[PDB]
């Protein structure tokens, strides 16, 4: 009838640790993605710069596969271990039903991961939610999103994390036809939504991108930064 | 069945509220639909054993009684091998 | 040094008319060259419309047909209903190839009315691959037998000849005629000949002498 | 059987193989691609008995996928020999090996082209140039006498033409057509088919 | 980095795993090959006595792999315990391995008891040790010692089968070694009678037998004194070489060197 | 079938260790290059010899084991104890051998005595005084060394005396040879020298 | 009808490797069942449960299977506290040598997949 | 609160239970630990008072090999487990290597197996902590082992019931100077410094180890010893 | 909802396990590392002061993974043995099957999953120990890796771990030539460092176990500075905080 | 009680002369032409030098979007195809879209890699219309898993070989690549002994195969 050992209901029913690994998200670095006519973004704050701290081992968008890339929120241990079994995943379905696999398949195997330490006394949840993104063999975008519990809806535009709905929100009202005709179109919503919640600025506002049939390419504070090149493109034209 | 959707960035079609469990079998979900995802699941993999071994259809109530047999399964954890612990947190609706 | 196997004989035909399913078999239990009895018969029934009938090593007979009337039994709790002759042979090709790396010594064929009440007979290997015949023979004898129901009822090689549908007087005519050929020259056939008769009415059984050497 | 052959030159890695698939005394097909891509600059001959080749090859290959994914570079040509020695030799015990015959080679940006050579017992071996099958035994003294450590790609070529052109005069099995794939700086180049 | 296959190495003690390549590797067989190496035969004549009030037990050294004399002064009376010796016929390693592990299951009962150890419990593990394993463990032992209960003599057999006797011979030279003793054997021996019955019973497996012969060992086990005489007599030596082959500076051709300064 | 041949020579505060290069198919020559002496130590090499495919399988066994025994305890090791967990590591297999018969030698540490040892496929420790031999060759080796040796040679007449137990011992092998590998273990310094040997 | 973990197979194995494969390996299950039945025909069906009742619970927590262990209390309930035997030199679950991911190692243990 | 699970860390994150076996061992007998120049002694307390008590039975500095002994201080039945398991360990060692076990090593596994015990969950740690001497290549040692599975390397200490005060004492009495007859000595004093009851023949276990390997010494040669 | 069972989610989103956990950390040693661009040191508090200790023997807290890399460990010492020799193993496990030296990051990775794995499916204390590591890889080239009991890791370029943590990277932060500083000039902000986090005792030789590692003539050189350099250290920076009166 | 046989033996999920029997399979065939595969085969499985049946279905109707073909054991392929066709099924009741022949061929070789050596005898060929085209590939017992244009297996695989070879085309319109199978498979039925019956016809169109005909050997005999 309390938080306590996950499988137990609530005279409601609420069986409260999930209850709380849902809630477990809401200290974690924000994220976002919103998918695009060609283009997949996905974009994660950073607000724990740590100057110094190597930018590398920290990264939080990491890729499942040539056709998939993630991002998370929360603890991000739990995060790591359920990467790493949906890369072996990943890689065991191409060897078994060889095709990439789709966006909708790995979703759902990291989803009944999830779900699978609900049950059992036992194990605890993991603390985590993810946007599983990228493109598939058909040849389209897609979005989708995990929940500690265990659902895996998927969306056109997400936040998680800080400031969910926040960002969220927001992102209800500028998600339209002009907004994925053209990619740096595209890019730039992102991070507007992104800065509607940033810690001032471009400070480390790790974002990563995705183009049909080529790769995961973190954009990074080039020569020409253009995380920062897109910063002041939206904070020139806004007037 | 309802299916209150929360935001419109949500995609109406992910959500799962009306399976096939078969040509002749259809489901309605309600409750902890991250049970309903396993249910479902036994209940297919039910029926397409039941067609292998026994070249015919399976019938709706013989559906729902393995379904049934998957739950009642609540506390044995002597048995170790993947029990719930617990009761599953889901009714269902097998049509056919 | 042990041989897990041993041919104890016996001879089975089934023929699939229109309203009828002709089950037939000696009933001659033998081994090497002695007769353990002659009023052993190998058509054993199992629901009041189908009926199989089991030939070859006698002790996976008997534990094939044990087993499948447990079988029968537990679908009819679990999904209440008897089941019907094709679900009955699908089952046993599952059951004889769940021994594939062992097999089921035993020749089957499956003898009775489908779902619309038409003759149906299913013929069976050691492991499992069944089909749908209008007739067969399986067993010792089965050589010597099918070719004249070849003949006879599916009219193989003749010219001219009117088809007319099998009528259930000539079936056990046919039956009969073909089984006391057969123990002529097949020593493994003979000392009786126990026919069921599965029609919409139940199943009857009806048994004649064969020779008796 | 069939037909793998290695050359490594200066800063390159020539290879080819058959691309006929028997089954008895008929072929089955004649577009056998034998070549497995297991990185961006590695491939992997595999030749060997029937089915075991390619489940061999395909565990490795998806091995070296996953390495790279979890890690973000990749395996060093060195590496993956060695790993791939390691899985087949733990296989000489319970599912019988596979009798996979391989002829590993690849590039790195760091220790130059590289070919291994390994037999179906897990023995590996560094090698200028390598070949597998019956075959083998008709081309090892052509490659013996024309090779010099230092040869232009031109000349690997006209040379692995040389092997080819032998191994049709006198090999008894019928062998067309021939892929040929080179490695180098720049991934892996797919070469035109050596045809008769 | 712990690669996810194998659920774990969780059991030693064995393998087999590992065994149908040497059941498929015919190559020695047949496929020319056999290169393929096979194992020893180590332990070729040993032999015991119980003379007045101790254990004699000697050996010779020669260990032969296949028909070529690998080891001219393999020392085959094994240490078991402060007052148990054993000599050791069969498989070599089988042996060595064997009375290593009774050596110390021995030790540690004598630690945790704290008194010395009795020969029939030594007896006792390797009988029931080499009936467990069916017999391919080929390792024939002769056991012998002095506890507070006398003298005793065990000859232990690889199929598990012990036997106790007065005196007792193993190997190879075990026949040519027993003629020996029924022909001089008495009991309650003196020390040195023992000593040159047994060295006299060694030294009959030596000239008559092909697969032993080298220095000979002897072990005198005493309620309160321990001999490991080792090498007790040197009956062959090398003949001394006529030649000077001595190969000189420069003879041999070098085409590439390397050199590497350690420390 | 792969084929081979290692010994070891002892003498003055110095050992020799030797090896072939033919890493061939049964018949059929593949590389000259096969490494059959491995480094365990400042001053303690091991030779393989036997199937090529367990060469390099029992190198890289013992290698994992002699890697964590220096990390748990601090010390290079003594030749001896290495030849006790070779033992170990072979004897595992007793039933599933490793085709292998390595040869150890090596000077001890602290002390720079020279030792060397045999092993037989099942593990049997051999401990020797003069020299040891394993591989195909094995009675040619036998042959050469128990003439040409002699006690306290300094390193130079042990190289010639170690190259001449090759070279003429290989020669008359048709399986092993296309070039002999000898390395000289002194208490200063290692030498590694390459043999010229016929190539046929 | 999958991998990526050496397709856990072996039906081509079957038959062991030697009459000394499945005894050797299981020789501890082996003299389990000598015991048992030593005391279940003389001492009784209690001792045997008595026995089975407290091995539960000295495996129940060692360590996690992932992780080495030397499980202690069992070895001085059997006799093994004094008697070592083959299984104990030869490759030691300390140098288990082989490993997997620990969590996948540690959910089998109480039998998840 | 806390001070129930040995699994629960506290809020100022210290682990109770193994916080809880120092005390059973700080409420032990006495014992002390020397490490003399060329060899190691190690007295420890009888409590086996009475006269109906036997010394012919069970000892407390009791060997685990030729080079190797121990000495305790805590629950007696835990030492007799622990001493057990080392016995297999040294002998495992020596199986695999034909090596008498190094002492640190022992130390080491004994260490492990004591920690191991310490995070299970649903057992207890050993309520004993270990002194351990040996004689390697010509150098003593001298360890002590911690009930967390912690181990420290001492040139000489005092454990047991009335510690902190044998550690002081052994303070301004220790040096590089001292050698094994003369350590003998010290241990004792150390010992009687609070031995309360005033020791007689075999109030007292000694050993000792030098290159004749470990060897406890016998009641008289005790005896010869609190002669002076 | 609160203090137990490793396994509970308090209401409010906090492993409290975990973060007792991080709390013994807070209590140990001081032990820092330093990225340099020629080389990496592992400097570490040696609080075991008393006097009657020995064996000296190139380590307390500073033990060497592989032929590479090297560690220091904070917290319960125990466990910290347990990490150092399962790091061992992973090492020499990954050096089987690739015939190269573990990269860096694999071992840490590889570690960190065990140490989450105890928080997480279990009913087990979890592992008390935080650990840095430094060592060498042809992919990155020098790197300094952290670790909590949590799992969670870091790349660092110059960080510290245990007693006066906090103090210890404020004045790392203000403190470092990022990116263009050689080895010793890290040696003796390191010894700067230190000598913030003193307790009222100075430091001494006898109280500190500095460690370096060097890229040198293709084999990696782990040498723990003996008694003299360490002194020589110490007398350095004591006069250039004198001269900076 | 010794065994007792406990009850149903052994049965539970199956699923993954003197006995030593299976009937046969022999003479199947399929080629990849421009308006997508056909799949051709005889009617008869022997036993022995007997014929147990003229009437045997060789092509099996896997599910209506892909075919597969049994030969060189009747039991092995019904029951290993039979198998596939669930897990196909379950496969498109989960993901939402039919299975593609390439994963289907993958997952039945997998499913009989295991068993290597054990006694299998299968000589399947899956076919259909995947969403990249037409399918065709050659899945047997040792493990092979080929696509390629053209195929035949059986005993009388070789005289199929033979016709087809010089009959085939790419662009073969389709009613002239209906009577290119019909003339392959008669022919092989002329010459093997152990092939014969009604040569069955299918063609694997766009979605959906069809049935084109069953004609008796005995009257394509007078045909030709």
């Amino acid at each position: 009838s309390y938080d306590r050992a996950i499988t137990v209901f609530s005279p409601d029913g609420h069986l409260f640790q999930v209850e709380y690994a849902q809630e477990a998200v809401k200290k974690g670095s924000t994220a976002v993605g919103v998918r695009g006519r060609d283009i997949v973004v996905l974009g994660v704050e950073k607000k724990s710069v740590a100057k110094l701290q190597d930018e590398r081992t920290v990264r939080k968008i990491c890729a499942l596969d040539d056709n998939v890339c993630m991002a998370f929120a929360g603890l991000t241990a739990d995060a790591r271990i359920v990467i790493n079994r949906a890369r072996v995943e990943c890689q065991s379905h191409r060897l078994t039903v060889e095709d990439p696999v789709t966006v909708e398949y790995i979703t759902r195997y990291i989803a009944s991961l999830k779900q699978r330490y609900t049950q059992s006394n036992g194990r605890r949840p993991f603390g985590i939610s993810a946007l599983i993104v990228g493109f598939d063999f058909d040849g389209t975008p897609r979005l989708y999103q995990t929940d500690p519990s265990g659902t895996y809806h998927a969306w056109k535009a997400n936040a998680i994390g800080r400031g969910a709905k926040s960002v969220r929100e927001f992102l209800e009202k500028n998600y339209t036809d002009e907004a994925i005709e053209t990619d740096d179109l595209t890019i730039k919503l992102v991070i507007k939504a992104l800065l509607e919640v940033v810690q001032s600025g471009g400070k480390n506002i790790e974002l990563a991108v995705m183009r049909r049939d080529q790769s995961l390419k973190i954009l990074n504070p080039e020569e020409i930064e253009k995380y920062v090149a897109e910063i002041e493109k939206e904070k020139e034209e806004n007037e | 069945v309802e299916k209150r959707i929360t935001s419109p960035l949500m995609e109406p079609s992910s959500i799962e509220k009306i399976v096939e469990i078969d040509a002749h079998i259809g489901c309605a979900m309600s409750g902890l639909i991250a049970d309903a995802k396993t249910l479902i699941d036994k209940a297919r993999v039910e029926t397409q054993n039941h067609w292998f071994t026994y070249n015919e259809t399976m019938t709706v109530e013989s559906v729902t009684q393995a379904v049934s047999n998957l739950a009642l399964q609540f506390g044995e954890e002597d048995a170790d091998p993947g029990a719930m612990s617990r009761p599953f947190g889901v009714a269902l609706l097998f049509g056919g | 040094r042990f041989s897990p196997y041993v041919f104890n004989g016996g001879t089975i035909l089934a023929i699939a008319g229109e309203d009828f399913a002709i089950v037939a078999s000696d009933t001659r239990l033998s081994e090497g060259f002695s007769i353990h009895t002659r009023d052993s018969p190998k058509c054993y029934k199992l629901t009041d419309k189908t009926v199989i009938g089991c030939s070859g090593f006698h002790g996976d007979c008997l534990t094939l047909t044990k087993i499948i009337e447990a079988r029968l039994k537990m679908y009819k709790h679990s999904n209440n209903k008897a089941m019907t002759t094709g679900a009955i042979a699908a089952m046993l090709s599952t059951i004889l190839y769940s021994r594939r790396f062992f097999p089921y010594y035993v020749y089957n064929i499956i003898g009775g009315l489908d779902e619309e009440g038409k003759g149906a007979v299913y013929s069976f290997d050691p492991v499992g691959s069944y089909q749908r015949d209008s007739f067969k023979a399986g067993g010792s004898a089965s050589a010597m037998l099918q070719p004249l129901l070849d003949n006879q009822v599916g009219f193989k090689n003749m010219q001219n000849v009117e088809h007319v549908p099998l009528s259930l007087d000539r079936a056990m005519r046919l039956v009969k005629d073909v089984f006391i050929s057969a123990a002529e020259r097949d020593v493994y056939t003979g000392d009786a000949l126990r026919i069921c008769i599965v029609t919409k009415e139940g199943i009857r059984e009806e048994t004649v002498s064969l020779r008796k050497d | 059987m069939e037909y793998l052959i290695g050359i490594q030159g200066p800063d390159y890695v020539l290879v080819a193989s058959d691309r006929v698939a028997a089954s008895n005394i008929v072929q089955m097909k004649d577009d056998h691609d034998k070549m497995f891509k297991m990185s961006e600059k590695i491939l992997l001959l595999c030749v060997g008995e029937a089915g075991d080749t390619v489940q061999f090859a395909e565990y490795i290959q998806k091995n070296v996928q996953l390495y790279k994914m979890r890690n973000g570079y990749e395996l060093s040509p060195t590496a993956a020999a060695n790993f791939t020695r390691r899985n087949l030799a733990d296989c000489l015990r319970s599912r019988t090996p596979y009798h996979v015959n391989l002829l590993l080679a690849g590039y790195d940006e760091h220790e130059g082209p590289a070919l291994y050579y390994m037999d179906y017992l897990a023995a590996l071996a560094k090698a200028p140039f390598a070949a597998h099958g019956y075959g083998a035994f008709l081309t090892l003294s052509i490659l013996d006498r024309y090779y010099t450590p230092t040869i232009s790609r031109e000349r690997a070529v006209e040379l692995l033409r040389k092997c080819l052109e032998e191994l049709q005069k006198r090999f008894i099995l019928n062998l067309p057509t021939f892929s040929v794939r080179i490695i180098d700086k720049n991934g892996i180049h797919d070469l035109d088919n050596i045809s008769f | 980095m712990a690669a996810v296959s194998v659920y774990a190495p969780p059991v030693g003690g064995f393998s087999f795993d590992n065994c149908r390549r040497n059941a498929v590797l015919e190559a020695d067989f047949a496929k020319r090959g056999y290169k393929l190496p096979k194992v020893r035969k180590t332990g070729t004549t040993i032999a015991g006595v119980v003379y007045k009030d101790g254990i004699v037990l000697g050996a010779d050294t020669r260990a032969t792999e296949g028909m070529v004399v690998a080891d001219k002064n393999c020392s085959k009376i094994h240490f078991i315990s402060p007052n148990i010796y054993c000599c050791g016929a069969g498989t070599a390693a089988d042996t060595d391995m064997t009375t290593q592990l009774i050596s110390s299951n021995l030790e540690l009962h004598s630690l945790s008891t704290g008194r010395l150890p009795r020969v029939v419990t030594a007896n006792r593990m390797l009988k029931q040790m080499l009936f467990r394993y069916q017999g391919y463990i080929g390792a024939a032992l002769v056991l012998g010692g002095v506890d507070v209960t006398g003298p005793h003599l065990y000859s232990i057999y690889p199929h598990g089968s012990t036997d106790k006797l007065p005196y007792v011979t193993m190997g190879s030279g075990s026949l040519a070694a027993m003629a020996v003793f029924e022909d001089k054997f008495r009991p309650d021996m003196e020390e040195e009678e023992a000593k040159n019955l047994v060295s006299e019973a060694i030294a009959a497996g030596i000239f008559n037998d092909l697969g032993s012969g080298s220095n000979i060992d002897l072990c005198v086990i005493s309620k309160n004194k321990l001999d490991f005489l080792r090498p007790y007599t040197v009956p062959n030596k090398k003949g001394t070489r006529l030649g000077r082959y001595r190969c000189e500076k420069g003879t041999t051709a070098v085409l590439t060197e390397k050199i590497t300064p350690l420390e | 079938y792969n084929g081979g041949a290692v010994m070891a020579m002892k003498g003055k505060n110095c050992v020799a260790i030797a090896a072939d290069r033919r890493f061939g198919i049964q018949a059929q020559m593949v590389t000259t290059d096969f490494q059959k002496i491995f480094p365990m130590g400042d001053r303690l090499y091991i030779g393989l010899a036997g199937l090529a495919t367990d060469v390099q399988t029992v190198a890289q066994r013992l290698k994992f084991r002699l890697n964590l025994y220096e990390l748990k305890e601090g010390r290079q090791i003594k030749p001896y104890t290495l030849m006790s967990m070779v033992a170990n590591l072979l004897y595992e297999k007793r039933f599933g051998p490793y085709y292998t018969e390595p040869v150890i030698a090596g000077l001890d540490p602290k002390t720079f005595k020279p030792f060397i040892c045999s092993l037989d496929l099942i593990g049997c420790p051999m401990v020797t005084d003069d020299f040891v031999v394993s591989g195909t060759c094995a009675e040619q080796m036998y042959g050469m060394c128990e003439s040409l040796w002699e006690p306290n040679m300094d390193p130079d007449h042990l190289f010639e005396t170690i190259s001449q137990a090759m070279l003429n011992a290989v020669d008359r092998d048709a399986v092993s040879g296309m070039g002999v590998i000898v390395h000289i273990i002194e208490k200063d310094k290692i030498t590694t020298r390459t043999l010229k040997a016929r190539m046929d | 009808d999958l991998l990526r973990k050496g397709f856990s197979c072996v039906k081509n194995e079957l038959l062991p490797s030697h009459p000394l494969e499945l005894s050797e390996k299981n020789f501890q299950l082996n003299q389990d069942k000598m015991n048992f039945s030593t005391l279940r025909n003389i001492q009784g069906l209690f001792a045997p449960l008595k026995l089975q009742m407290e091995f539960k619970a000295v495996q129940q927590v060692q360590r996690l299977p992932f992780l080495s262990s030397s499980n202690l209390s069992l070895d001085v309930l059997r006799g093994n506290d004094e008697t070592i035997g083959f299984e104990d030199i030869l490759n030691d679950p300390s140098q288990s040598e082989v490993m997997g991911e620990p969590h996948l190692m540690v959910e089998y243990k109480l039998g998840l997949l | 609160g806390y001070s129930f699970s040995l699994t629960t860390f506290s809020p100022s994150g210290k682990l109770v239970q193994i916080e809880y076996a120092l005390a059973a061992v700080a409420g032990g007998a006495p014992s002390v630990g020397i490490k003399a120049a060329n060899g190691v002694v190690l007295a420890t307390e009888k409590k086996q008072k009475s006269i109906l008590y036997d010394e012919r039975s069970v000892h407390k500095v009791e060997p685990i090999t030729k080079h190797i002994g121990l000495v305790y201080s805590g629950m007696g039945p835990d030492y007799r487990v622990l001493v057990h398991r080392a016995r297999k360990l040294a002998q495992q060692y020596y199986l695999v290597y034909q090596e008498p076990i190094p002492t640190a090593q022992l130390v080491q596994r004994v260490a492990s197996v004591m920690q191991e015990y310490t995070q299970s969950g649903g057992v207890r740690p050993f309520g004993v902590s270990l002194l351990i001497c040996g004689w390697n290549e010509g150098r003593p040692y001298l360890f002590q082992s911690d009930p967390s599975g912690a181990y420290f390397a001492w040139k000489a200490t005092a454990m047991g019931k009335n510690y902190v005060n044998g550690k002081t004492f052994l303070e301004k009495r220790y040096n590089e100077d001292l050698e094994l007859e003369d350590a003998i000595h010290t241990a004792i004093l150390t010992l009687k410094e609070s031995f309360e009851g005033q020791m007689t023949e075999d109030n007292i276990e000694v050993g000792i180890c030098n290159e004749a390997g470990f060897r406890r010494l016998t009641p008289t040669e005790v005896k010869d010893y609190l002669a002076a | 909802r609160y203090d137990s069972r490793t396994t509970i989610f308090s209401p409010e989103g906090r492993l409290y396990q975990v973060e007792y956990a991080m709390e013994a950390i807070g209590h140990a040693g001081t032990c820092l590392g330093i990225l340099a661009n020629d080389g990496v040191l592992l400097a570490a508090e040696r609080r075991n002061i008393h006097k009657l200790l020995d064996e000296v023997f190139f380590s307390e807290k500073i033990y060497k993974l592989n032929e590479d890399m090297a560690c220091s460990v904070a917290g319960i010492t125990s466990d910290a043995n347990v990490l150092t020799n399962e790091l061992r193993l992973i090492a020499q496990r990954y050096l089987l099957q690739y015939q190269e030296p573990i990269p860096c990051e694999q071992l840490v990775t590889a570690l960190c999953d065990i140490k989450q794995a105890y928080t997480q499916f279990g009913g087990k204390r979890p592992f008390g120990v935080s650990l840095l590591y430094i060592g060498w890889d042809k992919h990155y080239g020098f790197q300094l890796y952290q670790s909590d009991p949590s799992g969670n890791y870091g790349g660092w370029k110059a960080t510290c771990i245990g007693n006066n943590s906090a103090a210890a990277v404020s004045m790392l932060k203000q403190d470092y030539k990022e990116g263009e500083m050689t080895l010793k000039s890290a040696l003796a902000l390191a010894i700067k460092v230190l000598n913030k986090t003193m307790d009222v005792s100075k430091l001494s030789a006898e109280k500190v176990e500095i460690a370096t590692l060097t890229r040198e003539n293709g084999k990696t050189v782990i040498r723990v500075l003996k008694q003299k350099e360490v002194e020589q250290l110490i007398k350095k920076h004591e006069e250039e905080e004198a001269k900076a009166e | 009680l010794l065994d007792l046989g406990p009850g149903s033996l052994s049965d539970g999920l199956s699923l993954a002369e003197p006995g030593i029997e299976m009937l046969h399979g022999t003479t199947t065939l399929a080629f990849k032409f421009r308006h997508g595969v056909i799949v051709a085969a005889d009617s008869r499985a022997t036993a022995g030098a007997y014929i147990a049946s003229q009437t045997v279905k060789k092509v099996i109707e896997i599910n209506p979007y892909l075919l597969g073909t049994m030969a060189g054991g009747a039991a092995d392929c019904s029951f290993w195809e039979r198998l596939l066709a669930r897990q196909c099924r379950i496969y498109e009741l989960r993901n939402k879209e039919r299975i593609s022949v390439a994963a289907a061929s993958k997952l039945l070789a997998n499913m009989v890699y295991q068993y290597k050596g054990m006694g299998l005898s299968m000589g399947t060929m899956i076919c259909g219309w995947d969403k990249r085209g037409p399918g065709l590939y050659y899945v047997d017992s040792e493990g092979n898993r080929i696509s390629g244009a053209t195929f035949s297996v059986g005993s009388g695989s070789v005289y199929a070989y033979g016709v087809m070879d010089r009959g085939y085309s790419y662009d073969l319109e389709v009613e002239q690549a209906y009577d290119l199978a019909r003339r392959a498979i008669y022919q092989a039925t002329y010459r093997d002994a152990y092939s014969g019956g009604a040569v069955n016809l299918y063609h694997v169109r766009e979605d959906g195969w069809i049935r084109v005909s069953s004609d008796n050997v005995a009257d394509l005999h007078e045909k030709y």
